[PDB]
DNA sequence: GGAGGGGGGTGCTCTTAAAGGGGCAGGTCGC
DNA sequence: GCGACCTGCCCCTTTAAGAGCACCCCCCTCC
């Protein structure tokens, strides 16, 4: 099944009406209708009194980590610092196979943004959707445990542990913990006024994944049809599958020897989401502006047909696995992105300074016309 | 045949048992409140009254030595079936019962009352036999020993 | 003279008991910089304490040390006995460097207090004697050589005070790329003529109307070939080779932050943000009462 | 609150008509609809054959732990291990505040089960309700997260991090983990002939909550009217809800104390269900029997008058927050409960032995007749 | 100290040296047992290494252990070796006893092998050649005393063989608790002298019957009040007041398996169960290459 | 044709008391 | 002074017997 380029229902036993996505109610706003509250609750259950504590009298780094995401917690031996992290996302692509491994690599981009390169153990979360009939779950299930442990044994790790549970809708999920010394890790807090951002990965996959699913149905088809044809659905389609697939650990290890500053993870907020959120943790009076948006190919036209659901020109496009937002000195990026885009192993892939860093308010912003810049699809 | 399972309960006063059929209901009702009558068991001497005409049946096996029930193992005879089940378990070897504090198992719960001695548990019971004051812990258990001690007969 | 890390351990070990009692004895609610909900207690082992832990004490110890059995010690052996607690640490698997690294900015503050109010201790024969500290005790140990950013820069700084005689503060931020120039000068040896110096204006006095002084009015560093990581030339091509290239031939400044991020293979380790005035003083106040310099200071004022 | 004895949803301004359980769809089965799928699921997420690995040629210590729960992964450095959990429950109780002290208890239950009575860091998942009103939301999520972050401060911890989801039914979990050195676990595999199992909750948590929501159906109710009256039905579930939220930490140092050789937490599946489970991983020839069933008050009752819709007698009730399940020798278990009865380190609470570990080929099993030890509705 | 840590880690460091060279150049794929995909390489520094790791490699330098000189090791120096490898990790933080947790005892077994076939050598010109092994080092390196279940089972056999002449595993083997039996023996012309001792019945072979000497048939163990901790009675009723009741008092076996699980503060650490032929072999032959014993045992069969 | 009621007798699980064998502990006689 | 023998009393286990429910079997039935 991991050879095989894509999913064919009726070659599994399986009647072709069979989606994956049709066990999760896919909305345009993401996973997560609002972003706020939400924010506001994950803030509340991050948020401990007695955590402060003076700051022990002493020059104390946050136990929260990046203070949003990949908390950080201090061990009792051989000054040794917990790193992990856990995301849980829904079937968003039909391939059974190809979406473990979007659901492994959503859980490390998390860990990848703090810097750690080596994760030591990761469990995960299945959730079988009660409304699956049970022939199509022996056949549908162990293809997302084994790309799930592809990716796992792919990232260097073993997924050892795990948790089953029964809900309405297909929960993937899973928490990657790594025990590293403090010189491993980089904590994002040190960006400073002359520095630029680069981003690892094309924005706005959720955009192709609602477009897919609209192909088959005529009743919202129609309208996109005018915009962008069929066919610029399918491949648009691959890409997105194929990237949210990729790790981010050839990133994660480059980002030590290119003095990062700080990073995060473009996964579910936008990247305006998540950039208000890098640039509140900036000990610094620094702000970010994101002078370019490097979207999917020909998926900027279909984002203005329906502005409201995606919002990507805007920012604030939820996305399932997306790349780093870096902070490295302009000198440096340039070697960054070379070097990523032509590795000596192979594999590479391109990366774009999407913005500058200037003093600020410690909040980020788009400037009102950004370009948008169309990443050839790779065929 | 079997009904459909259902639960009913008879309204009579002091009476709070609950039988697992609407069928039972009036069984229950003629053998324990109504069917009121006095037997005397027919052996000269034996004296015990009973107000059922089933358990004079089982009666006179007592006072008779008609033993029917014989080990598999031993060859042992025995005046019940119950008995002889009971008695089996020493050759399988069994040990059922358990004191849920020591761990002291055992093969009947004559034993076990005897092993609560030990672990001070009468003060929690409630119940008590009004004639020499058994202090058992439940209900059934009182008709027991005002059967088996304190005869209400003749 | 070599270093003792069991006596820094003993030390630490010492303060770590009388804290402990201090803690008990006040029976306050204090809880540990860890996950667990743990009371703050200053572990006896120095290698099981928390990077927040390990700076808090430290800080409190320059004040409460008490090491001499009912006599403080003065400010000069406080940096052995810390030079000595991070030679334990090192060869005890920790990765902290309790004078460079940005988590223990708290400590060294605290320690340039203690030693900016310098006071010699003389004796009826003469202010002869010598630090305990030494240029070997600190070679032995991570603090000067290549191996950190800020190790490399505490060695620059160190060569420049012990040959170009940079004696404060401001004689330092004086110096930029520019002025320093490297000098392929011709050896004694004719047939071999690839060491070269690098030279610093110094006794430039006045240059009024072209006062004539000597062509040679500075201060060399020639080769040392006894040991290659020890050279002032090698380090000094290796700081320039790791300093970001658009700082070269600049007259602004000399030292350079560290980046906070740093690899072994990194290309560039340095930022063009200039070090600190306050950084400045902190690493020469470390870096002055060193016994060798000292001398080196003392034949100037001599000559 | 703890401290308030109930919880009136007049007293927050929300409509009377809610009930938190009314989000989850329960069932006699519960989470766990099907136990052999969702065994299987989970063994499959715990599947790893390289582990063998020749034996390392020897008897090299078992990665995946109790090889169903809390895996131990032994780390790079340090010699020390990796001792992670997760679980996830969903609302059965209309406390909020219990009922994310119930689930942080349930989460931390599965390192008490190897006598870890310490745990470095705990993150956190907080599902949130489509079908509920936003007012609402606002008013419960702060309920859950503050009795999530008590109970892991009564286990001498702290929440620091998680993910909100969005899901069709509120989903509360966590991931409890610890780095600890080999002198601070059990490792579950030293049972030997003639040991005692002790239970430390009484069973029948499932039974008496879904009771509760039949309490307001008159169709439900009336087919148990006759067995069990309102008065001890809402005694059984508030001690069912009391006992759900309590630590096995005290269960655990006694676990230490008292040589212990095996032990496992009693969640979901069954008691038969995860003594068979535990009885796999033994390298002994041993086999568990269960003489006795310790049940809360009027509960076995209902079990039989509701049909084969929960099963107490055979020990198929899937239960929350269980109990451990320990094995001793006798003398030990003599003194283990009697001191967890009477502890002056902090509050009494009950044990029970249940029953035996008899020679035989790694299985459990239920005595024909099993009794029913009915436990005291706390008096 | 008579234990030197610093040897057992050279030991370590040259052959895992060696071990890694050849694996290096097999390049034959091979995945350490740790959780993180790793490639299986020795740690050169033994605290890092893992416990299935620790077993795998100390298996093989029972076979694979040279000395600088390349000769390899003596059964003698090599036991010596494996102490100072297990003083080592034991100052280093680790806990594991590499002699009697489970976890390492293929390396017990294979150690075992090792001296099996162990005779004393006396072709030095003395007649005797004594061990490196010692009493003393033994007790530095905490496997005698109180400290474990495991250490207090061995320092009861060591004391037994000491005293008791106790040399075959049979003897050992045929000793029972109700056997040994322990007197006031209080004598008054000493007042509140409080003697103490354990006394054993002799298997000795000889038509007579009865009683012809007390002494001369039964061995005693005598109070050291030196050292407490190494006082054979005060370590035998330790044993007891740790063990079940139900034991005391029977006629079949001495020592009692370890349980798996114990607390500082458990009221009983062993089972029932005795310990079986293989694991008393191990443990005996050990004990029979310590210098004290050896001696002890050479001077009660001559005389 | 028929499912439901009436009447009778019966096995099974639970409970308690009575009988009984084993063993600890006295008093008496002999060495 | 120490033991053997007889006997008394308590401990714990096994057998004996009652209570009641669930069940079957037969018969009858007026709709
Ligand atoms: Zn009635
Ligand atoms: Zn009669
Ligand atoms: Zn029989
Ligand atoms: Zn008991
Ligand atoms: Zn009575």
């Amino acid at each position: 099944m991991s050879t095989r380029e894509s999913f064919n229902p009726e070659s599994y036993e399986l009647d072709k009406s069979f989606r994956l996505t049709r066990f999760t109610e896919l909305k345009g706003t993401g996973c997560k209708v609002p972003q706020d509250v939400l924010q506001k609750l994950l803030e509340s259950l991050q948020e401990n009194h007695f955590q402060e504590d003076e700051q022990f009298l002493g020059a104390v780094m946050p136990r929260l980590g990046i203070g949003m995401d990949t908390c950080v917690i201090p061990l009792r031996h051989g000054g040794l610092s917990l790193v992990q992290t856990t995301d849980y996302i829904y079937p968003i692509v039909d391939d059974p196979y190809m979406m473990g491994r979007i659901a492994c690599a959503n859980v490390l981009s998390d860990l990848y943004a703090m810097g750690v390169t080596e994760c030591d153990n990761m469990l995960m979360l299945l959730g079988v959707s009660n409304k699956m009939t049970d022939r199509e779950r022996d056949k549908v299930m162990p293809l997302i445990i084994q790309g799930f442990k592809d990716a796992a044994e792919e990232a260097g790790t073993s997924v050892t542990g795990g948790q089953t549970v029964l809900n309405p809708w297909i929960v993937l999920g899973g928490v990657a913990t790594t025990v590293c010394q403090p010189n491993e890790f980089i904590m994002p807090d040190n960006a400073v006024p002359g520095d630029v951002l680069v981003l690892t990965k094309p924005l706005g996959t959720q955009v192709a994944v609602a477009v897919h699913q609209w192909l088959d149905i005529p009743e919202k088809w129609n309208k996109i049809k005018l915009v962008v044809t069929q066919e610029d659905v399918e491949l648009a389609y691959q890409e997105a599958m194929m990237n949210m697939a990729r790790l981010n650990r050839t990133a994660a290890g480059l980002m030590h020897t290119f003095n990062a500053h700080a990073a995060t993870d473009i996964t579910g907020f936008g990247i305006l989401g998540h950039a208000q959120n890098l640039a509140k943790q900036q000990r610094n009076e620094v702000s970010f502006v994101i002078h370019n948006l490097p979207v999917l190919a020909k998926m900027a036209a279909v984002s203005k047909a329906c502005g409201n659901m995606f919002g990507l020109m805007h920012g604030t496009c939820p996305e399932t696995s997306g790349g780093l937002l870096i902070c490295l000195p302009r000198e440096q990026a340039a070697r960054f992105c070379a070097e990523i885009k032509s590795p000596k192993y192979g594999e590479g892939h391109q990366a774009w300074i999407i913005g500058i860093v200037e003093k600020g308010n410690r909040t980020a912003r788009i400037i009102d016309k950004p370009r948008i810049i169309e990443v050839a699809p790779q065929v | 045949k079997k009904p459909p399972i259902q639960y009913v309960r008879c309204e009579m006063e002091g009476c709070g048992t609950v039988l697992a059929h609407p069928r039972y209901l009036q069984h229950h009702i003629k053998y324990q409140h109504l069917l009121k009558k006095k037997y005397v068991c027919p052996h000269p001497s034996c004296g015990r009254l009973f107000r059922l005409q089933k358990q004079l049946l089982r009666h006179a096996k007592h006072h008779t030595d008609q033993r029917d029930y014989i080990c598999e193992y031993c060859a042992r005879a025995f005046k019940s079936s119950h008995n002889l089940a009971v008695h089996r378990m020493i050759h399988t070897g069994e040990k059922p019962l358990q004191c849920e504090i020591c761990g002291f198992t055992c093969r009947q719960k004559a034993s076990l009352n005897w092993h609560m001695k030990k672990h001070d548990a009468d003060s929690f019971y409630q119940f008590s036999c009004n004639i020499c004051g058994k202090k058992f812990e439940k209900k059934d258990s009182v008709v027991a020993h005002k059967a088996k001690s304190h005869p209400e007969v003749l | 003279n070599s270093l003792k890390p069991e006596e820094g351990l003993e030390v630490w070990k010492n303060w770590a008991q009388t804290k402990n009692a201090e803690l008990e004895k006040d029976a306050q609610n204090r809880l540990a910089p860890i996950g667990r909900r743990q009371l703050l207690r200053f572990q006896e082992d120095l290698i099981s304490s928390a990077v927040a832990e390990l700076n808090y004490g430290l800080c409190l110890m320059t004040r409460e040390a008490r090491n001499g059995e009912g006599e403080p010690y003065d400010p000069d052996v406080l940096y052995y006995i810390f030079l000595c607690i991070q030679k334990y640490l090192f060869e005890n698997g920790r990765v902290d460097d309790i004078f460079s690294d940005l988590y223990y900015v708290r400590f060294t503050e605290w320690l340039h207090e203690v030693l900016k109010d310098v006071q010699p201790r003389v004796t009826p024969l003469g202010y002869v004697l010598p630090s305990h500290v030494t240029e070997e005790m600190l070679w032995e140990c991570k603090q000067l050589g290549a191996h950190s950013p800020s190790t490399l820069l505490t060695t620059l700084m160190f060569f420049n005070t012990k040959y170009f005689l940079l004696k404060t503060v401001d004689q330092h931020m004086k110096l930029a790329f520019s002025k320093v120039l490297r000098q392929t000068k011709k050896n004694p040896s004719n047939p071999k003529d690839k060491s070269t110096s690098i030279r610093y204006l110094k006794a430039l006095g006045i240059h009024q109307t072209g006062q004539k002084v000597t062509d040679d009015m500075y201060a060399e560093q020639t080769e040392n070939p006894e040991n290659p990581l020890r050279c002032p030339i090698k380090l000094y091509d290796f700081y320039l080779f790791k300093c970001p290239q658009s700082v070269k031939g600049r007259n602004d400044t000399f030292y350079l932050t560290p980046e906070p991020v740093v690899a072994p293979n990194s290309p560039i380790w340095y930022s063009v943000q200039p070090i600190s005035r306050e950084q400045m003083g902190q690493m020469l106040t470390r870096i002055l009462v060193i016994r060798e310099i000292q001398e080196a200071i003392a034949v100037a004022n001599a000559s």
